[PDB]
């Protein structure tokens, strides 16, 4: 939406 | 037929995570369930790419898009999601976990984690908790 992809793939959880 | 929620709360069924690295795909697999995509549990493990570091939204993003939905990344701080989520989303949680947000109602967000199951968390700690990343989704011709 307004996060590029790489932005996106930093984000991280179980 | 199935849309998303956008006034009250979306009826999402409970997933456990059967071990803690899961969350992310337990939470893509209510997601699926709501919108009626029967896709093994297993599959959506491997498909989210469950690792040693959990899982990663942008992974969570690719596999709901596989599986017909159109799927979205925002950063939204509290008070938009309030305004302009769609329900139900997955959210980013405690810098940790991921857990699936029904919606809100009164001083209450009511959220599917897979680490507890149907829960309801006080604004407050709501606040606290969403970390500011939700992936928001939509069936699929549009």
């Amino acid at each position: 939406g307004n996060l590029s992809d790489d932005e996106l793939e930093g984000v991280a959880g179980g | 037929q199935i849309q998303p929620v956008t006034r009250g709360r979306a009826k999402v069924p409970v997933i456990m995570q059967m071990e803690a690295l899961e969350c992310g795909a337990a939470s893509l697999a209510m997601v699926l369930a709501y919108y009626k995509k029967w896709v093994p549990l297993e599959q959506v493990r491997v498909d989210c790419g469950v690792s040693r570091d959990g899982s990663n939204a942008l992974n969570v993003l690719k596999a709901a898009r596989n599986y017909g939905l159109e799927a979205k990344g925002y950063r939204y701080e509290p008070e938009k999601l309030k305004k302009e989520g769609t329900f139900p989303c997955i959210i980013h949680w405690n810098f940790n976990h991921f857990v699936v947000l029904k919606g809100f109602k009164g001083k209450y967000a009511y959220i599917n984690d897979p680490a507890k199951g149907d829960v309801k968390i006080p604004m407050e700690e709501f606040d606290r908790s969403f970390t500011g990343i939700c992936l928001i989704f939509k069936p699929t011709d549009r």
